């Protein structure tokens, strides 16, 4: 990419990982558990 | 094969 | 008349690397006409 | 969900 | 009677796009042409008409 400005990028998912492994396991864990009445999707980002 | 959108580990 | 055809940019590094991987005589392309078809038209007399 | 089928949260 | 031609393309709702990758395609949300050095890690300016 753009290393010199991929560490604030990745900060802020500018273009960093997905909402499934920098969200610590346990959120994610609890997010699909629960996302049938209060789904937390769409609070989070997944860079693309 | 690093043609993809890679969205955070390559594939859609 | 003027014939008309839109190119994809292709990478050089890897369009070489689609032509002498596409046109191995495995890798061809098979097509197939939607409708399948063995048309015959069959005349009837008027009042038949 | 889960087995029983369908639900939701007493699985973590 | 001899006839002239006129045309338009009436085209409401919408915005003129032009995408910022070198495709012209839609590749990702971060365009390939925004994180190619020579236009991030570095300075420019811009002109149009």
């Amino acid at each position: 990419a753009t290393p010199s400005m991929m560490p604030q990028w990745s900060y802020m998912h500018i273009a960093g990982q997905d909402a499934s492994e920098y969200l610590s396991p346990g959120l994610v864990q609890f997010a699909r558990a629960t996302d049938t009445y209060f789904s937390l999707g769409n609070k989070f980002r997944n860079p693309t | 094969r690093p043609f993809m959108g890679t969205w955070n580990e390559i594939g859609t | 008349i003027n014939l008309y055809a839109n190119f994809f940019p292709m990478a050089h590094n890897t369009a070489s690397t689609l032509e002498a991987m596409l046109r191995n005589d495995t890798n061809d392309q098979s097509f197939n006409d939607y409708l399948c078809a063995a048309n015959m038209l069959y005349p009837i007399p008027s009042n038949a | 969900s889960l087995a029983p089928r369908h639900g939701s949260r007493p699985f973590m | 009677v001899p006839s002239l031609t006129q045309k338009k393309f009436l085209c409401d709702r919408t915005m003129w796009r032009i995408p910022f990758s070198s495709n012209f395609m839609s590749m990702g949300a971060l365009t390939d042409l925004g994180q190619n050095m020579l236009y991030a890690n570095s300075a420019h300016a811009l002109d149009m008409t």
